[PDB]
RNA sequence: AAAUG
RNA sequence: UUCCCGGGCCUUGUACACACCGCCCGUCACGCCAUGGGAGCGGGCUCUACCCGAAGUCGCCGGGAGCCUACGGGCAGGCGCCGAGGGUAGGGCCCGUGACUGGGGCGAAGUCGUAACAAGGUAGCUGUACCGGAAGGUGCGGCUGGAU
RNA sequence: GGCUAAUCCCCCAUGUGGACCCGCCCCUUGGGGUGUGUCCAAAGGGCUUUGCCCGCUUCCGGAUGGGCCCGCGUCCCAUCAGCUAGUUGGUGGGGUAAUGGCCCACCAAGGCGACGACGGGUAGCCGGUCUGAGAGGAUGGCCGGCCACAGGGGCACUGAGACACGGGCCCCACUCCUCGGGAGGCAGCAGUUAGGAAUCUUCCGCAAUGGGCGCAAGCCUGACGGAGCGACGCCGCUUGGAGGAAGAAGCCCUUCGGGGUGUAAACUCCUGAACCCGGGACGAAACCCCCGACGAGGGGACUGACGGUACCGGGGUAAUAGCGCCGGCCAACUCCGUGCCAGCAGCCGCGGUAAUACGGAGGGCGCGAGCGUUACCCGGAUUCACUGGGCGUAAAGGGCGUGUAGGCGGCCUGGGGCGUCCCAUGUGAAAGACCACGGCUCAACCGUGGGGGAGCGUGGGAUACGCUCAGGCUAGACGGUGGGAGAGGGUGGUGGAAUUCCCGGAGUAGCGGUGAAAUGCGCAGAUACCGGGAGGAACGCCGAUGGCGAAGGCAGCCACCUGGUCCACCCGUGACGCUGAGGCGCGAAAGCGUGGGGAGCAAACCGGAUUAGAUACCCGGGUAGUCCACGCCCUAAACGAUGCGCGCUAGGUCUCUGGGUCUCCUGGGGGCCGAAGCUAACGCGUUAAGCGCGCCGCCUGGGGAGUACGGCCGCAAGGC
């Protein structure tokens, strides 16, 4: 498994599309910091540290919209879209002035900085850039 | 392609093949007719179209079309040509410019006469 | 480029 | 078994 | 109700749709264009070795011998190294061109057959091999992109 | 051959200082400072004249213009893959302003290259310019910056500076002038000529700015400031404006009634481009003169090429319009002529007698001193895809492994701070661009300010992610112990069924074969039958939709050597991993070499039928080959037409092989139908073609063509 971060992102993305209540990913303090923003910005209810067969995981509690009417009752998503930017193949870094605006404010851009894991909103405030981790909406 | 491969091999910029090779850069080019005859075209047309084998100043020889109805062009006539082909006559890739050198304008022409090199009438 | 006798050569 | 327009 | 002519419904194949009186393949004949090969021929560039070698700076000499003096020197003059290029010989790359030759493209109301698309009337296609006016055929193994 | 001056040249002196050698101090590449030895300067001319002005001489610093060196950036071909003897380094020296193999002697044997050396092709490079949503592409003319060249080449002289466009030498080619040769060098400004599709006046002035020399008046300036030609480009302006019929004539259409040009004109009034007449510049105030001081400062004067021009006044004539298109894209429609002719054409396509597509005409559309065409660049082309594509069947997964480089990589704690991020700071000339103001009556053009950014030097800071060093971990990976299934591979051995031939026996008139036949075999005793021999090759039933292998591919049975692999237990190592350009290996059939072998079968080849033919299909023969050993060849519908590893996203059912408590649960294989999702559809779907990350390979319209040339491989066939 080459990229842990994409894995997680995709674990989630995969999970929301059949609407699992939750889904666990292997634990990492950096995976947490990202997950932290994912909940605090309200893309998830939240997460909690767990263990399976003695193995550290981060169970992520998934969030969805109201049931719908019509021939397809399947609800809207909270996370419509979550995809990696920076990758191990091509690392992506932005400077402050280069930090993008996701879906015109409607979504966020997570990025790792020398001042912790932040949002696009958050970085432009603290006045820093960093490895653009991913984009969510 | 992976990003790595792109760093390695990169994208191959497409190149452009001129459709007017004999011109050698230039807009038009002077020449003399060696043969002046008529050629029947390819399907589904039928005609006897007016052409000249023409020897360029680049010491080349191209087959070139003679526009208009009727012409004063003959063997040894000095002529000026321009780009653009005639789809029905394979091998004709250049047009004669009427109203230049021993190439006359089209007698009695009234419509779009700039193209056919005819001076403004009565 | 020699023609039948035309002073033009090409 | 047995061609073509 | 097997066959021949025509028709109905369901199904299957199709490269047909001007709809099977459909499509379509190769040689061979003719015309045109471009390209390869070719005894060679012409040019451009280029590399190696050697011969000769201007001007010119550098170096030696300046004496059987000139001039100057400021003469333990200078200048003329002589030798030398290198040196533009010239010459001889032998190579490398590129371009043009050549009796003839190979297939290719186009042209077309030509000649031969009918290989393929319907089980296309021997399922097709395939790598290879041999053979044949030509499509092609046949052997061995492979594929289904075939059987219904 | 001889005379002579100087700011020309030399010697002695002088020595603030400087140059050099040696010692020492600070420094740190040859930067400063000392000490001793020794070595070096010089030029006078002016006026009004016991003084100031221009010169000269040595040294020190500034300023400006440079030389050299370094980091990073800079086009196409790998069908250019190897390159190098001053080559790479050292020693000593030569040379220069100065470092350096720049040059020399010598010594060592080095230097460069898939991060593309060497070679070939193409190009002067940048500010910028063009296009573009941007990213990017294309381009480098004019103006600014650097370089390079001055007919082709070599050279050095002088000099602060040159190896010097209008300086010098020598060789070459060429042309010129009248026998010894003397001559030239417009890629300065004009002009000629050639070439070409094409590219200007042998103009005007030093008035301005700017340069050289001069104490200064001034002299020179084809830099320049203006003028000339060219719609070449952009920008401004004109050929008029108000009125004028239910509407002239003419022409076009027509349903014969009318419809159109068209308020268009004619005609009316109003204006007044051009042209006349007068006045008429800004650009030009400095140097110079005057007082003071030849300074500060104040006052005088001089000069304008463009130019009698712009511009400002007075008068004042209705005063040029053309080009492209009107089938669709694409705005513009009707008559006639023509009849696949003449012709149009950017693509689809028009023309064969009623053509909105050809040629004319009426009418219409579009732009307008221009409109079109040709050429080229960017665009549309997300059609090289970074932004921003793809590969089951559309072009595209390498026939399959193994692995070098490379790219990429789990969890935790810390050190460094390289990437990364922030801040300060320097740089990023000017012109151009952008915003705002402003000046020519606007505009084009031109001034003045403002906003800057990428990128790089420096200083500081941060530490999540990437990196790196260091410490631990067990989830990846790999081992241990035990156990399994299987046509996995290699060698050898060996068993039966059948075909064939041969011998024997018995037996007789046909057998064979096809659609039907014939050729063939058969009284010389065939076929059919019995017994015995010889020999080669393939292994029936089991047998499956099954199993094994990375692929090719592997099947009677035995033994031996040997690979892959699944399971259980949870023992060991502690990220040891994934992928993988090259490299290496393997690779069905056919084919090739040298020996065997040869029963059945069977390309080629003979014959018999069919047929118009039948170089086929069908029948009777039959050679290679098929078999074995060794060595080659290296192809394929080498296919799942689907590269490999990992994580993640319903299940239902069939089956093969394991472990469990055996209803069933759990691993690893093989199928089927299907959630979500994908897909152009067909179909795919935990055996993905779904969702994602890593790495490799590959595609970029059809044909030409897997052809040619080159190169490598091969005996060849032929492969890449
Ligand atoms: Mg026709
Ligand atoms: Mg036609
Ligand atoms: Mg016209
Ligand atoms: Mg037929
Ligand atoms: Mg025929
Ligand atoms: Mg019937
Ligand atoms: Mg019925
Ligand atoms: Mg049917
Ligand atoms: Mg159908
Ligand atoms: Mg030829
Ligand atoms: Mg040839
Ligand atoms: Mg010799
Ligand atoms: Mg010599
Ligand atoms: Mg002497
Ligand atoms: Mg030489
Ligand atoms: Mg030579
Ligand atoms: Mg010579
Ligand atoms: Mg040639
Ligand atoms: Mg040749
Ligand atoms: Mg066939
Ligand atoms: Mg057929
Ligand atoms: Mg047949
Ligand atoms: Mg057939
Ligand atoms: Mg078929
Ligand atoms: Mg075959
Ligand atoms: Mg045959
Ligand atoms: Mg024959
Ligand atoms: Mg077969
Ligand atoms: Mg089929
Ligand atoms: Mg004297
Ligand atoms: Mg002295
Ligand atoms: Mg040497
Ligand atoms: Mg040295
Ligand atoms: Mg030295
Ligand atoms: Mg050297
Ligand atoms: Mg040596
Ligand atoms: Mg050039
Ligand atoms: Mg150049
Ligand atoms: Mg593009
Ligand atoms: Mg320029
Ligand atoms: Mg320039
Ligand atoms: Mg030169
Ligand atoms: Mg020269
Ligand atoms: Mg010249
Ligand atoms: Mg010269
Ligand atoms: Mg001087
Ligand atoms: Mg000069
Ligand atoms: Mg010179
Ligand atoms: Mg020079
Ligand atoms: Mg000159
Ligand atoms: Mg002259
Ligand atoms: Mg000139
Ligand atoms: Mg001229
Ligand atoms: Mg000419
Ligand atoms: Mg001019
Ligand atoms: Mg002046
Ligand atoms: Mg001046
Ligand atoms: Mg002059
Ligand atoms: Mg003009
Ligand atoms: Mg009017
Ligand atoms: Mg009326
Ligand atoms: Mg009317
Ligand atoms: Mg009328
Ligand atoms: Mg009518
Ligand atoms: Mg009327
Ligand atoms: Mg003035
Ligand atoms: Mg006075
Ligand atoms: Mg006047
Ligand atoms: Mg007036
Ligand atoms: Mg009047
Ligand atoms: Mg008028
Ligand atoms: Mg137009
Ligand atoms: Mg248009
Ligand atoms: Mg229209
Ligand atoms: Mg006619
Ligand atoms: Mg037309
Ligand atoms: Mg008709
Ligand atoms: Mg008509
Ligand atoms: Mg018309
Ligand atoms: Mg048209
Ligand atoms: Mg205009
Ligand atoms: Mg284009
Ligand atoms: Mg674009
Ligand atoms: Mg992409
Ligand atoms: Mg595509
Ligand atoms: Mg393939
Ligand atoms: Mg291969
Ligand atoms: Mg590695
Ligand atoms: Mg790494
Ligand atoms: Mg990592
Ligand atoms: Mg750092
Ligand atoms: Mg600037
Ligand atoms: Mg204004
Ligand atoms: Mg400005
Ligand atoms: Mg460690
Ligand atoms: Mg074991
Ligand atoms: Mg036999
Ligand atoms: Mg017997
Ligand atoms: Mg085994
Ligand atoms: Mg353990
Ligand atoms: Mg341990
Ligand atoms: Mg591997
Ligand atoms: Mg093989
Ligand atoms: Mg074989
Ligand atoms: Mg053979
Ligand atoms: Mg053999
Ligand atoms: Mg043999
Ligand atoms: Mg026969
Ligand atoms: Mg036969
Ligand atoms: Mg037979
Ligand atoms: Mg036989
Ligand atoms: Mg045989
Ligand atoms: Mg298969
Ligand atoms: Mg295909
Ligand atoms: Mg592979
Ligand atoms: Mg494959
Ligand atoms: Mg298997
Ligand atoms: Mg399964
Ligand atoms: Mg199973
Ligand atoms: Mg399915
Ligand atoms: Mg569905
Ligand atoms: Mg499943
Ligand atoms: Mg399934
Ligand atoms: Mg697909
Ligand atoms: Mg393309
Ligand atoms: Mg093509
Ligand atoms: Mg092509
Ligand atoms: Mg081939
Ligand atoms: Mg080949
Ligand atoms: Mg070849
Ligand atoms: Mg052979
Ligand atoms: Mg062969
Ligand atoms: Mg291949």
């Amino acid at each position: 498994l080459t990229d842990p971060i994409a894995d997680m992102l995709t674990r989630i993305r995969n999970a929301t599309r059949v609407y699992k209540e939750s889904t666990d990913v292997p634990a990492s303090r950096f995976k947490e910091e990202i997950l932290r923003i994912l909940a605090r910005e309200g893309f998830i209810k939240g997460y909690e540290r767990v263990d399976v067969d003695g193995k550290p995981y981060l169970r992520v509690y998934l969030k969805y919209g109201p049931r719908r009417q019509g021939p397809d009752p399947r609800p809207e998503q909270v996370i419509h879209h979550i995809r990696r930017i920076s990758k191990p193949g091509r690392r992506v870094y932005v400077g402050v002035k280069e930090i993008p605006r996701v879906r015109r404010g409607l979504g966020i851009a997570i990025l790792s900085t020398s001042k912790g894991v932040l949002t696009d909103r958050e970085a432009r405030k603290l006045g820093v850039g960093g490895e653009l981790i991913c984009e969510v909406w | 392609p992976t990003i790595n491969q792109l760093v390695r091999k990169g994208r191959e910029k497409v190149r452009k093949k001129s459709k007017v090779p004999a011109l050698k850069g230039a807009p038009f080019r002077r020449g003399v007719c060696t043969v002046v005859r008529t050629v029947t075209p390819k399907k589904p047309n039928s005609a006897l179209r007016k052409v000249a084998k023409v020897r360029l100043t680049s010491g080349y020889e191209v087959t070139a079309y003679i526009p208009g109805e009727g012409h004063n062009l003959q063997e040894h006539s000095v002529v000026l040509i321009r780009g653009g082909r005639v789809k029905d006559l394979p091998g004709v890739r250049y047009h004669i410019v009427r109203g230049v050198y021993d190439a006359a304008g089209v007698k009695d022409r009234k419509k779009s006469r700039s193209k056919y090199g005819t001076k403004k009438p009565k | 480029t020699v023609x039948p006798v035309x002073p033009y050569v090409x």
